[PDB]
C-alpha cells in the first residue's frame, strides 16, 4: 500500500524491477465526483433536512455532480463537493492525491450538528407556544 | 502472457459460454491487464474507445465500459457476470458480519468499492498473486484488503514496525511469516505499508 | 393576583411573540448555518484569519448559487459557543482573542478525531491541564517508558497529552484510527504487542511546539490539526495589559471585576428567563388554579429585576476604561 | 374472519400524556401509533405497552390527523410511511425503522395557509401520493418522491373537514352540511349532495368486497368501480349514500341517501367498516356497531372513555396486501387508548 | 410419515419486526417459537398466526440460539413442562417455562458465567436430570444443572472459539471458528478425537442418530459401534460444503485411541452457492439451508439434491427446524419451519 | 433448592462442596454411617478470612456462602 507515489521511498518501491515485474499495479488514485456524490447521498439520507421551502436553483450541467437538483439534499451535496474542490484548488496542494478525509469528517459533523440544532429549534418553538397559550 | 492465463482461468472455472459472453470476458480481462495502471480519466476513456475499435476490427456485443463488466465468483459457483444490485447487497451483508467478527468500521458502500473489491479478489485468487495499491490516504485501501483476505480465509499479517526498530525486527517478522506459510500451511496475506519502509 | 402576574409577564409575552414570529426565518437559515459550522470545524483548523475570510466568501458564494439561505450575520463563536464555555475557558487561562477562542471551541468539539495542537508557546498545555484540573498525564514520544504509561492511562481513563508530536510513533496507530474490538460487553484496543482494555473515559491529545515540523501522512490525514498562534490583536491586548498594570493597577482591577461581574449577571439573567419559561410551561393547570406557580413566577421576576438593575448600574463606569484604553493605542500599533 | 366483533372489555389499556387526537394500527406488526394533542407521536408495542417504544416531538401544535401506508415497490426495499398533519400548517412524512424503533423523518410538505384537517396517502404502481385539506378551503396533492405539490383544487365554499381516496376520485366533506365528489386528476366536480344538518366530521368510500352495500348493483357501477359511500356529521346521524354515475375527465347528478343509521346521543366522530359491520363512535363516550345489511345497532360499548372518543382503527378488508386481523383500537380525550385483541 | 417432503410452497407466512435468529416447533402443540435479533422471543399459533400468541423482551442484545425441551420426570409427582432456553450476545442464558394455560413466557431463571457472546445452547434430559450446555466466543464449553442453576462442568476443547455443539448421551461434539471438529466425553472432560478437512469456520455440527429401520448413515456397521451408540456425524461449514463423517471408536471414561484419533470424512455434499447455515435429518432425507436464499432436500442414500426451494426468502436463510424421529416421546409430525434474514418465517405443513 | 446426599454413596464430597459453595439446604441420609471427612462442618470451625468465611473440608478450603 502506497499513499504518496512521488515520495522518494515510494518512487523507489514503484520503479524497482523486483516488485514491478511481479505485482499487479492497481491505481486506486482518489475519489472521483461520482463516488463523492454516492457517499454524500448515503450520509445525509437520515438528516431531517426537508423542513423549509426550496426553489430549484438554475445552474449549468457542469456544476451538478448528481441527478438534476430537485431536493435540498441534492443542493447540499453539490455545495459540499464544490467547496472541497475549491479548498484543494485554492490551498494549492499541487498534484497531490486528493485525500477524502476532510469531506468525510465534514459530512459526519454536518449530520450531527443538524440533528442537534433541529431538535433545539422544535423544542424552543413548542415552549414559546405553550407560554403564549397559557 | 498474463491476459492469456486470465482468459484460461475464467473459461476453465466458468459456466457455458456464448460468443457474446466470451468476448465480454476477454474485454474484462483486457481491463484488468492493461487499463488498471492508467491514472487520468482521459487515458481510461481512450482505452475504452480502443476496446471498441479492436472488437469492431477483429471480433464483429453490448456495453463493455469499466463498470459494465462485473465478473465474480462470490455470488455463485462458476465465474460469471453478476447483477450490480445483488453484489452490493451481498457485500453489505458480508461486511456487517465482518464488522461484527473482526473490526467495526462504519464505512459506506458504493460502486467504486465494488469494482476495486472484485479486482482485488481476482488478484488474490492467482498463483503468486501480488498487488501494490497506490492512491490517496483514507480511501479504504488497508481495510478493503483486510476484508477481501477475510472473505478468502487468509491470515492477515501486518508487521508492527515502529520507532526504535531496525532490520533485525523486520527480518524476524518476515522469517516468522515465511515459516508459518511453509511449515504450518498458513495461507497468508502480508500487508506492507510504505510507512513501514 | 392573576391580573398583576399577567401584567408583569407582558414583557415575556412580547418577547415570546417576537421569537415565534422570527421562527420562520430561523428555520429557513438553519441548514446554511449548519453547513457553515461543519465546514468551519472541518477545514479551518490550520488556516489564518485571511484564509478563513476567503474560504467563507467562497462558501457563501456556493450557498448563493445553490439557493441555500443562511444568516448573513453568521458568527462561528455566537452560533456554537455559549456563556458557560466562554467563562470556563477564560478561567482556565485562555486568551481573550477571538482567534484563540475559535480554535479552542474547534479543538474541544473534536469528539471523533484525535486533536493535534500546534502551540509554539505551550500555552495550551497549561489551559488543558487547568480545564481537567487533575488526572492529567504528560507523556512524550521522545522519552522511555512511553508505552507502559500510556497503557495504564488507557486502562484507567486518564486524560493524556503526548508532547513532541512531530516524533509520532506508529506503535499507537490503533488509537489514532480508533479501531477497537467491541469484545461483547467490553471495548479493547490492540497496542504495542497485546490487547488493552479501553475504559471509555480515556481521552488523548497530541501536542507539538515545533511549527513547520514533520507530521507523517498517516497521522496528518487522521487528526484535526489546529494552529494556536498569535496575531495582531493578541499582541496588542497583551501590550495594553502590561501598560495598564504598570501605569494604573486600580483601573485594571476595576475593569476586570466589572467585566467578570457583568458576565456573571448576564448568565444568571439568561438562566432565570429559561427557568421562568420552563416553570410556566409545566403548570399542570391554570395559573390561578396553581397558586405556588403564581408565587414562583413573581419571585423569578423580582430576581430578574434585581439582576438587571445590578448590571445596568455597574455598566455606567466602563466608558472611563474605554478612554483609558484609547490612551495607549500608540504603543499598541507600534 | 371478518365476521368478528370485539369483546366488551379491551385486551390492553395504554395511557399517554394528554388527549389522543389520532390513532393508527401498524399494518403488519402488533404496533399502535398514537398522535396526541401536544404535537407528539408515540409507538407502543401491544405486548410491552407501558413505556413507549418511541416518543417523538414532531410538531409544535396539536396533531389533527395521520395516515399510514406500507409501500409495495415492484423493484428498492419496502417500508412503512407515516404522514402527520398538525395545526402548524405542516405535514411531516416519516419512515418507521423497526430495526431501531425510531421515527426517521423523510420530509415535510408545505403550502396550506391554515390548520390541516385531514390527510390521505395511497400508491399507484411505484408512485406514492399525499392528499390533504385544510381550513383555507383548498385540497392539495403532493408527489411523495418529488416533495412538492402536484395538483390543487377547491371543491367547496366552506372549508373541508375530511377527505377520502379511491381510484382517482375524492369525496370531500365540508364544514358546510354538503358533500361533494370530484375527479382527482382534473379537479372537475362530478356530484354534490346534502341531507345533514351540521358540519360533516367523516366521509369515506365503501369498497366492493366478496353484503348489501359492498357489491355493484349494475354492470355500470362495476365498470366504474364504486357505487356507495358513507358519511356522518354533528347531527348525530350516519348516512349511507348512493354515488351517481357520471357521463363516462367524466362530465356531470346528486348523492342519494339509501340508508340512515341513528342511535348516538351526540356528534359522530369516526366511521369504520369491517366486512358486514359498521363501527363508529360519538361525543357521547360510547362506541357502537351497526349491521350494514339491515341498518340496526347490534352492540354498544358504553363508558369506554370518560371523555369523548376521537378515533377508531380497523384493518382494511378490500386490499390483497392487508391482513384483516381480528383487532380493533379506540382512542379518546381522556388520555387512553383501548385495544381489543381477539 | 418419515417419507414426507414439504410442498414447494409454504403452508403459511409469518411476519416479524426484524431478522429471525432462530425458530423451534413446540413438540406437541401447533405452536412455533421465534427468536429475533433485538432480544425478543415470540410464540405464534400456526392456525391464527396473524397476531402473536405472546412475546417477551428478555435479553438486550441479539438472541444467538434457542433450544427447547419438554420434560418427562419419572413418576416424581411433578407436573411436566416445556422449558425454553435462549442464549444471547449479552453473555447470558435465560431459562423460561411455557405456561400453556396462559400462553406466556414465564422466566424460570438465568445462567451467567461466560466472558463473550454465546454461540450455541442445548438442553437435554436424562432419567430425572435436566442439563443445559453452552459454548461461546470465550472458547469454553460449560454445562449447568437445570434445577440447581449453577455450573456443573467446564472444559476448553479448542484454541479458537467454539461455534456449535451437539450432545448425545455423555459426549459432546463441537465445531469451532477453527476448521476442526472435536469429540469429547463431557462427564470427565477428556478430549477423544478431532476431525480436520474443512477450509473455513464451522457453522453447525450434529450427531446422526440411529433409526430403527435401511438407511445408509443411520445404522451401526459393527457390534462395537452399535453398543457404543454412535457411528456417524454431520457438519456444515462456510466453504459451501456439508460433510458426513465416520466417528472413530475410543477404547471403552473413554480412553483416546492412539491410532484412531482422527475422523474420516466418508461423504461430501456440494451444491449450495454460499455459507451453509443449518442442517437437519428426517428419515432418509437431509434438509439444509444456505446464505443463498435457498433450502435444499438431499437424499442421504446417494448424497444428491432431491429438491430445491429457490428464492424461498428474499434474504439469507438463518434457521431450520424439523421434529425428532429418534425419540419415542416426540411425534414425527409433517411440519417444517424456516426463518431468515428478510424478517420472515415460512411454515410447511401436511 | 434441597439436595439429598448419603454417606453411603459415591460422589458425596463433591456434591456437598457445591452445596456449601452455593448455599443449598442439604440433607444427608443414612447418618449412622457418618464420615469424619466433614468434621469441620459439624463443629463449625470456620476460618473468618477477612470479608469471607471458609471451611476446610476434604483436602482443601471451600467458601461458605452463609445461607
Ligand atoms: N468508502 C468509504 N466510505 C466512508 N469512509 C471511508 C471510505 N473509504 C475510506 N474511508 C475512511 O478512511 C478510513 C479507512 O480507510 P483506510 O483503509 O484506513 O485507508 P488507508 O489505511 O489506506 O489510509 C476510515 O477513517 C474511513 O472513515
Amino acid at each position: 500500500t502506497i499513499c504518496d507515489p512521488t515520495n522518494n521511498k515510494s518512487s523507489a518501491m514503484i520503479s524497482s524491477p523486483a516488485l514491478f515485474n511481479r505485482c499487479i499495479i492497481n491505481w486506486m488514485g482518489d475519489w472521483d465526483t461520482k463516488t463523492m456524490s454516492q457517499v454524500a447521498n448515503n450520509m445525509v439520507d437520515v438528516v431531517p433536512m426537508e423542513f423549509t421551502d426550496f426553489i430549484v436553483p438554475e445552474v449549468n450541467k457542469e456544476l451538478v455532480f448528481t441527478e438534476p437538483i430537485q431536493t435540498i439534499r441534492d443542493a447540499v451535496v453539490n455545495i459540499l463537493i464544490h467547496f472541497d474542490r475549491n479548498f484543494y484548488q485554492k490551498m494549492k496542494v499541487g498534484v497531490n492525491p486528493r485525500s477524502p478525509g476532510y469531506f468525510i469528517d465534514g459530512l459526519r459533523a454536518l449530520v450531527k450538528l443538524v440533528t442537534a440544532k433541529y431538535q433545539d429549534l422544535q423544542e424552543n418553538q413548542r415552549f414559546v407556544n405553550v407560554g403564549l397559550e397559557k | 502472457t498474463r491476459l492469456v492465463r486470465g482468459v484460461y482461468t475464467a473459461i476453465n472455472t466458468g459456466p457455458r459460454q456464448t460468443l457474446r459472453s466470451l468476448i465480454r470476458l476477454w474485454a474484462y480481462e483486457a481491463w484488468r491487464i492493461f487499463a488498471d495502471r492508467l491514472v487520468g480519466v482521459k487515458e481510461k476513456n481512450s482505452f475504452e474507445q480502443l476496446l471498441y475499435e479492436t472488437v469492431d476490427k477483429y471480433l464483429p456485443l453490448g456495453n463493455i465500459s469499466s463498470t459494465s463488466l462485473l465478473f465474480s465468483g462470490l455470488l455463485s459457483l462458476d465465474f460469471k457476470e453478476v447483477n450490480k444490485t445483488d453484489l452490493v447487497n451481498f457485500i453489505e451483508e458480508r461486511f456487517k458480519t465482518f464488522c461484527d467478527e473482526e473490526l467495526e468500521v462504519p464505512m459506506v458502500i458504493h460502486e467504486s468499492m465494488v469494482d476495486h473489491i472484485l479486482r482485488i479478489d481476482r488478484a488474490l485468487k492467482q498463483v503468486q498473486g501480488h498487488m501494490m495499491l497506490i492512491g490517496a490516504s483514507r480511501t479504504g485501501k488497508t481495510i478493503l484488503t483486510r476484508f477481501v483476505a477475510w472473505l478468502n480465509g487468509l491470515k492477515i499479517v501486518q508487521p508492527k514496525i515502529h520507532r526504535h526498530s531496525n532490520l533485525s525486527d523486520f527480518d524476524m517478522i518476515l522469517k516468522k511469516a515465511i515459516s508459518d506459510c511453509s511449515l504450518k500451511e498458513s495461507r497468508t496475506c502480508l500487508i506492507i505499508d510504505e510507512s513501514n519502509i | 393576583r392573576s391580573i398583576s402576574l399577567v401584567k408583569s409577564l407582558t414583557f415575556e409575552k412580547e418577547r415570546w411573540l417576537n421569537t415565534t414570529k422570527q421562527f420562520s426565518k430561523t428555520s429557513q437559515e438553519l441548514i446554511g448555518n449548519c453547513i457553515i459550522s461543519s465546514i468551519y470545524e472541518t477545514y479551518f483548523g490550520h488556516l489564518n484569519e485571511r484564509e478563513r475570510g476567503d474560504m467563507l466568501v467562497i462558501l457563501k458564494r456556493l450557498l448563493g448559487k445553490f439557493a441555500v439561505k443562511y444568516d448573513v450575520n453568521y458568527r462561528f463563536i455566537d452560533y456554537l459557543v455559549t456563556l458557560d464555555e466562554k467563562m470556563k475557558w477564560l478561567e482556565c487561562g485562555l486568551d481573550k482573542n477571538d482567534y484563540f477562542l475559535e480554535n479552542m471551541s474547534i479543538v474541544m468539539n473534536s469528539q471523533d478525531a484525535v486533536p493535534f495542537l500546534l502551540d509554539p508557546s505551550s500555552h495550551m498545555i497549561t489551559v488543558i491541564s487547568n480545564y481537567y484540573g487533575n488526572k492529567t498525564v504528560l507523556l512524550s514520544f521522545l522519552e522511555e517508558g512511553f508505552v507502559k504509561r500510556l497503557e495504564n492511562a488507557v486502562r484507567f481513563g486518564s486524560v493524556v497529552i503526548i508532547q513532541d508530536g512531530e516524533f509520532f510513533d506508529p506503535i499507537i496507530s490503533r488509537l489514532i484510527s480508533r479501531e477497537f474490538n467491541h469484545a461483547g460487553n467490553r471495548v479493547t484496543v490492540e497496542i504495542g504487542d497485546h490487547e488493552v482494555d479501553v475504559s471509555g473515559d480515556f481521552k488523548l491529545f497530541i501536542h507539538s511546539c515545533d511549527p513547520s515540523g514533520d507530521i507523517p501522512i498517516f497521522l496528518r490525514s487522521r487528526v484535526r490539526l489546529v494552529h494556536f498562534v498569535t496575531n495582531k490583536e493578541s499582541i496588542e491586548t497583551r501590550i495594553f495589559d502590561i501598560t495598564l498594570t504598570e501605569e494604573n493597577a486600580e483601573m485594571q482591577r476595576k475593569r476586570e471585576d466589572l467585566i467578570k461581574l457583568n458576565t456573571e449577571y448576564r448568565l444568571k439573567l439568561k438562566n432565570l428567563e429559561k427557568r421562568l419559561l420552563e416553570e410556566l410551561n409545566n403548570s399542570q393547570g391554570n395559573m390561578l388554579e396553581n397558586d405556588e406557580l403564581m408565587v414562583t413566577l413573581n419571585n423569578l421576576k423580582k430576581e430578574a429585576m434585581n439582576i438587571e438593575k445590578k448590571l445596568s448600574e455597574s455598566e455606567e463606569f466602563f466608558p472611563q476604561f474605554d478612554n483609558l484604553v484609547e490612551e495607549y493605542s500608540i504603543i499598541g500599533k507600534h | 374472519v371478518l365476521k368478528w366483533i370485539p369483546r366488551n372489555l379491551p385486551s390492553c389499556l395504554i395511557n399517554v400524556e394528554s388527549s389522543v387526537t389520532s390513532v393508527k394500527l401498524h399494518p403488519n406488526l402488533p404496533i399502535v401509533f398514537v398522535a396526541t394533542d401536544h404535537g407528539k407521536l408515540y409507538a407502543f408495542d401491544l405486548f410491552n405497552y407501558t413505556i413507549p417504544l418511541a416518543s417523538l416531538q414532531s410538531h409544535t401544535k396539536a396533531i389533527t390527523s395521520m395516515d399510514v401506508l406500507f409501500t409495495n415497490y415492484t423493484n428498492k426495499k419496502n417500508y412503512l410511511v407515516i404522514v402527520t398533519a398538525s395545526k402548524d400548517l405542516q405535514i411531516h412524512v416519516f419512515k418507521w425503522v423497526s430495526e431501531e424503533c425510531k421515527f426517521q423523518q423523510i420530509r415535510s410538505l408545505l403550502g396550506h395557509e391554515h390548520i390541516v384537517s385531514a390527510v390521505k396517502i395511497w400508491q399507484k404502481n411505484n408512485d406514492v401520493h399525499i392528499a390533504s385539506c385544510s381550513r383555507d378551503q383548498t385540497v392539495k396533492i403532493w408527489d411523495f418522491h418529488n416533495g412538492w405539490s402536484l395538483k390543487t383544487f377547491q371543491p367547496h365554499s366552506q372549508w373541508v373537514r375530511s377527505i377520502d381516496v379511491l381510484g382517482d376520485y375524492i369525496i370531500s366533506g365540508s364544514h358546510d352540511t354538503t358533500l361533494r365528489l370530484t375527479h382527482w386528476p382534473s379537479g372537475n366536480g362530478l356530484s354534490v349532495g346534502t341531507g345533514h344538518e351540521f358540519p360533516i366530521e367523516k366521509v369515506k368510500f365503501i369498497h366492493f368486497i366478496e353484503i348489501r352495500f359492498r357489491t355493484p348493483s349494475t354492470d355500470r357501477y362495476k365498470n366504474w368501480g364504486m357505487q356507495y359511500c358513507v358519511s356522518a356529521s354533528r347531527d348525530r346521524t350516519i348516512k349511507i349514500w348512493e354515488i351517481p354515475l357520471p357521463t363516462l375527465a367524466p362530465i356531470p347528478s346528486n348523492f342519494r341517501c339509501v340508508l340512515t343509521l341513528k342511535g348516538h346521543l351526540s356528534w359522530v366522530r369516526d366511521i369504520s367498516i369491517r366486512g358486514q359491520y359498521l363501527f363508529s363512535c360519538a361525543d357521547d363516550k360510547s362506541v357502537r356497531c351497526w349491521d350494514l345489511n339491515t341498518g340496526q345497532c347490534l352492540h354498544v360499548w358504553e363508558k369506554l372513555h370518560t371523555g369523548f372518543v376521537n378515533c377508531l382503527d380497523l384493518d382494511v378488508d378490500f386490499d390483497s396486501n392487508v391482513t384483516p386481523r381480528q383487532m380493533m383500537v379506540t382512542g379518546g380525550l381522556d388520555c387512553k387508548s383501548n385495544v381489543f385483541m381477539r
